[PDB]
């Protein structure tokens, strides 16, 4: 029985706020490593923590807090002040001594974590932009919209992309307005 | 009363004959009861008393794993103190660890040990307070100095007054039968002339659990240990031990001696005196 | 039971 | 300092039942090393691995996957024959070894590996930027440029902006994945969009030079080629606006 | 430093002749570990020899047990040969139950 579950899939939180990621290991072997890793949209793999099994209950390092609990077999990840920079996917792992002595390691399926920014003054707005090439071809731009707000036949809608403001992008081929309900 | 158990853990360097041996052994008291070897087929942690075979394969298991774990540790350990002594690697060198814990009558936890040795000589030691480091000499000062660092005082310390004590208690429960009765000394006397005006006398000790005895000589009901002797205590190989005392006597005068035996399965003292 | 294996090495 | 664990290539694309090696190094002088390869819901299943130079054994995915060790700084992932299922984000890793048992895995870079049917439905990127709304300026004193790569197959682009010459990074989003124009289809090609935002007066200045610029990797040269459009291989396609009144 | 092995040679029971018992020999306060330890039947090695395992003292001294079942005959001679590092050639102590 080596298992590592994060049963958060998606979880968002707005900016300067509290949020806790959930880590449930399960194993019978008692001299075993906890880990939390960090991946940015960039893609990387970041170490952030270990606990050991002996270790204390609350570990702190910078905004960073976890929370280790033998009974509940928990390892749960808390961020204080949580910056856009935090918006990332976020592995839980154990390493146990594998049959030859080796530590070897199992993870957790990873939490996506989306910090989205607080807009004092929504000015929310839709405008036509014009292809420079004269090719007659446009784009809508739906911006300085709520951070609240998050919508998407033939008219691909991006996603948000956070630059402070809000911002998402729609094209097709034959509306702005119609769009985005 | 007072139990204890111990771990005994020995790696050897083979430089060109291939990885290093290691060597585990398990006592509860003075009662061994499992063993590892590097070069055993088996290549798992193995039973030696009765009362551990009833552990399921899970407890094989992880004793298995854990322990090869720590073989590797002390296969690194050999490079590095061969690099901090820089000593070449044509030699064979040793680490020993040994660690483990002790329980008063009461079951609860009175102290813990983890000492490490290069070559047969103290190099790290934890202290009697289990969260400092004793260092033998600069060598153990770079250790200590990391060891410092990584906590790893704590994560013995957390064995010594958790799991140590956890399953001494079991064991000492499990194996009762064996481990809390005892075996008191059947003893008897020995007497070789050595001159023509002086003779031995030798008290023995045989099939005794556990290993403490205390054997000494009286002359006339006062102690004495002027031209007396005693042997390491040495074991018979079915779980008891063997001990004698000699004293020189003049000749004729061998009924003034008296020899006194103490151990733990005795209410009184025993006494003997030479018996022509 | 024995020991964890040491988390660092000498 | 030290590199850490370096993989390439970043990018590669092969017709079912190519071959390639993918490389790892480690300068830390670590003793384990291993193969990983995440996939979205299914997150890290270890492919090989390796405890020390000479030693690989298999993980919970060595299926169609084999490597070697010869040397303790290098991990070779060979594909002999590539499936479509092989299309994933492929991660080295390395680790101290007993030493220090507590030490997590270093991860590298990764690469992206795409395995299709036929080298046919690799496209590189159209790269159009459009141009500042008229309202946007004379209501936030504003002007957010927009940029647009479409029809690109793999989904293995760069975007960057680039003013006057230097690549810049303020005022600047970019979606953080590609979308698919076809999601329904497993060989659906994809879309990118980036905006960058500048006060009205630096668009409106004509001596500004605004270019949207895509770094697409396609094929190889070694690849063979047999119609009538450009080979598809890794090249930059751009797009270009200058400052208006 | 090398300490030199300790030796003891005696009998698991009271030694009586024609009586199933078994022969031991204690080697121990020495180092390191790599000993070579015989028993021997009138000068000849006995083939049928086991041994605990490796184990140390507080001061980091090894010791080993060597036994093999035996019946003594009033006549045969036995005996236990140690050889290690610190020993210009082997140590030969002959077992004397009348101790």
């Amino acid at each position: 029985a080596q298992k590592v579950t994060q049963a958060q899939t998606e979880i968002s939180v707005v900016e300067k706020e509290d949020v806790t990621l959930d880590c449930v290991y399960e194993t019978r072997d008692t001299a075993y490593y906890l880990f939390w890793y960090k991946q940015p949209p960039s893609g990387e793999l970041v170490f952030l923590i270990r606990q050991p099994w002996w270790g204390e209950q609350n570990e702190i390092s910078g905004r960073y807090s976890w929370n280790f609990q033998k009974s509940t077999s928990s390892f749960n990840f808390t961020i204080t002040a949580s910056q856009v920079v935090d918006s990332a996917v976020y592995f839980c792992a154990m390493s146990v001594p594998s049959g030859d002595g080796s530590y070897q390691f199992t993870f957790g399926k990873g939490t996506k974590l989306s910090v989205i920014p607080n807009i004092q003054n929504p000015d929310p707005a839709v405008y036509q932009l014009r292809d420079s090439k004269s090719s007659d071809k446009s784009v809508c731009l739906f911006t300085d919209f709520d951070s609240q707000t998050n919508v998407s036949s033939d008219v691909y809608i991006t996603d948000k992309c956070v630059l402070k403001s809000n911002s998402a992008v729609a094209w097709s081929n034959k509306a702005c307005a119609n769009a985005f309900n | 009363g007072s139990h204890s158990m111990r771990y005994f853990y020995t790696s050897v360097s083979r430089p060109g004959r291939g990885e290093p041996r290691f060597i585990a052994v398990g006592y509860v008291d003075d009662t061994q009861f499992v063993r590892f070897d590097s070069d055993a087929a088996s290549q798992r942690m193995e039973p030696r008393a009765p009362w551990i075979e009833q552990e399921g394969p899970e407890y094989w298991d992880q004793e298995t794993r854990n322990v090869k774990a720590q073989s590797q540790t002390d296969r690194v350990d050999l490079g590095t103190l061969r690099g901090y002594y820089n000593q070449s690697e044509d030699g064979s060198h040793t680490i020993q660890i040994m660690y483990g814990c002790d329980v008063g009558p009461d079951g609860r936890f009175l102290r813990g040990y983890r000492q490490d040795a290069y070559d047969g000589k103290d190099y790290i030691a934890l202290n009697e307070d289990l969260r400092s480091w004793t260092a033998a000499d600069m060598a153990a000062q770079i250790t200590k100095r990391k060891w410092e660092a990584a906590h790893a005082a704590e994560q013995q310390r957390a064995y010594l007054e958790g799991r140590c004590v956890e399953w001494l208690r079991r064991y000492l429960e499990n194996g009762k039968e064996t481990l809390q009765r005892t075996d008191p000394p059947k003893t008897h006397m020995t007497h070789h002339p050595i001159s023509d005006h002086e003779a031995t006398l030798r008290c023995w000790a045989l099939g005794f659990y556990p290993a403490e005895i205390t054997l000494t000589w009286q002359r006339d009901g006062e102690d004495q240990t002027q031209d007396t002797e005693l042997v390491e205590t040495r074991p018979a190989g079915d779980g008891t031990f063997q001990k004698w005392a000699a004293v020189v006597v003049p000749s004729g005068e061998e009924q003034r001696y008296t020899c006194h035996v103490q151990h733990e399965g005795l209410p009184k003292p025993l006494t003997l005196r030479w018996e022509p | 039971v024995v020991v964890g294996a040491d988390g660092v090495g000498k | 300092m030290n590199a850490g664990v370096t993989q390439t290539p970043k990018f590669r694309v092969l017709k079912t039942g190519q071959s390639m090696t993918l490389l790892c190094a480690q300068d830390m002088n670590h003793e384990y090393m291993y193969w990983y390869r995440q996939d979205p819901g299914m997150g890290l299943r270890l492919i090989h691995y390796s405890v020390g130079e000479g030693t690989t054994a298999k993980g919970e995915v060595p299926d169609g996957y084999n490597v070697s060790r010869l040397k303790k700084q290098n991990f070779l992932l060979g594909l002999e024959s590539a499936a479509p299922s092989q299309t994933s984000v492929y991660f080295c890793a390395s680790k101290v070894g007993p030493g220090q048992h507590n030490s997590p895995l270093h991860f590298g870079n990764g690469t992206r590996l795409t395995v299709t049917e036929d080298l046919n439905k690799v496209f590189p990127p159209e790269v159009a930027v459009f141009e500042p709304s008229e309202a946007e300026i004379s209501h936030t004193q504003k002007a957010t440029l927009v940029c647009l790569a479409t029809g690109f197959y793999p989904d293995h682009v760069e975007l960057s902006w680039w003013v006057n010459g230097k690549e810049v990074h303020s005022g600047v989003c970019t979606d953080p994945q590609p979308l698919k124009e076809q999601p329904a289809l497993n060989d659906s090609r994809y879309a990118l969009s980036s905006r960058l935002r500048v006060s009205a007066t630096f668009w409106q200045d004509p001596r500004n030079h605004f270019r949207c610029q895509v770094q697409f990797y396609g094929l190889s040269e070694n690849d063979e080629w047999t119609q009538d459009r450009a080979k598809p291989v890794t090249q930059i396609v751009s797009a270009e606006a200058w400052g208006r009144a | 430093i090398q300490r030199t092995p300790k030796i003891q040679v005696y009998s698991r029971h009271p030694a009586e002749n024609g009586k199933s018992n078994f022969l031991n020999c204690y080697v121990s306060g020495f180092h390191p570990s790599d000993i070579e330890v015989d028993l021997l039947k009138n000068g000849e090695r006995i083939e049928k020899v086991e041994h605990s395992d490796l184990s140390f003292s507080k001061d980091w001294s090894f010791y080993l047990l060597y036994y093999t079942e035996f019946t003594p005959t009033e006549k045969d001679e036995y005996a236990c040969r140690v050889n290690h590092v610190t020993l210009s050639q082997p140590k030969i102590v002959k077992w004397d139950r009348d101790m």
